């Protein structure tokens, strides 16, 4: 998973979009039965303790995180992260296989930052 | 008489389409219930009954509690009220007779019309910028909706 994102340095008032981009792999040949993959993407405020589903007045988004992928090809995915009263902000994602709980599989590590003044 | 009370099979008919009857449905209204019919015909095709055949009268009319059966009218909004419940009957019949021929049905159909897309809303409000975040859930439980405009 790389994060390709549009700036680091944006200001209170706006729109962006955010654009993770999954490479599943050649080791997926263990399962093929759900080609459909859960994912989630969960926010860090840079120092500890994530923000609830109910952000508010912190970051703002259209829908459900959850947002699934192939185990095909690199599908795309997307979020509209509408910042509201922040600044030093952090993005991840993680791998849940379902939508039951200890369906988790893996977390990865890959924490792209942006600042908002 | 026959005298079939029982051991065979009844009835033997089979409700096809190309041919000129009604129907009646519901669709694109904005949080307060009705219904609509549709007319596929041609060559003045003459008045219809819509009746209220519930047990106690829940599916209610406006003032009066009434059936207010139409006249030469294809679409239309039985804009009703709601008297406690979240299940319905309509019997409805439409004497059709095109041509030389007293053409008539009666079908009993069973529309409840309960909301799905319960959405609920909060504002929040910035110096000179302002925002909402609106809530949408699913009325009923585990029966899913899918959504593709707002």
């Amino acid at each position: 998973v790389q994060l390709l994102l549009d700036e680091p340095k944006v200001k209170v008032g706006e729109i962006i979009n955010l654009k993770i981009i999954t490479e599943p792999t050649s080791t997926c040949r263990r399962k093929q039965n759900s080609t459909v993959n859960f994912l989630d993407i969960v926010i860090f405020d840079s120092k500890t303790s994530k923000i609830l589903p109910r952000s508010n007045r912190r970051i703002l988004y259209n829908g459900s995180l959850t947002k699934p992928i192939s185990t095909t090809k690199v599908s795309e995915i997307n979020l509209e992260i509408i910042p509201i009263e922040k600044g030093r902000y952090e993005f991840s994602v993680c791998i849940s296989k379902s939508n039951n709980q200890d369906g988790i599989i893996q977390f990865d590590s890959e924490n792209v930052i942006l600042s908002v003044i | 008489c026959k005298e079939s009370t029982k051991v065979l099979v009844k009835q033997a008919h089979n409700l096809n389409l190309g041919e000129y009857a009604l129907e009646l449905k519901s669709v694109q209204s904005d949080a307060l219930e009705s219904l609509q019919v549709e007319v596929e015909v041609q060559k003045n095709i003459g008045n219809m009954k819509n009746l209220p055949v519930s047990f106690s009268m829940d599916e209610i009319q406006a003032r009066k509690r009434y059936n207010t059966p139409f006249e030469n009218v294809r679409l239309e909004y039985y804009l009703l009220d709601q008297i406690t419940a979240f299940d319905l009957i309509i019997k409805t019949s439409f004497t059709k007779k095109n041509d030389q021929g007293t053409f008539g049905e009666t079908k009993k159909v069973r529309i409840q019309c309960y909301l799905q897309l319960s959405v609920s809303v909060e504002d929040i409000f910035k110096k000179d910028i302002f925002f909402f975040k609106f809530l949408l859930n699913s009325s009923v439980r585990e029966e899913p909706v899918i959504l593709y405009s707002s």
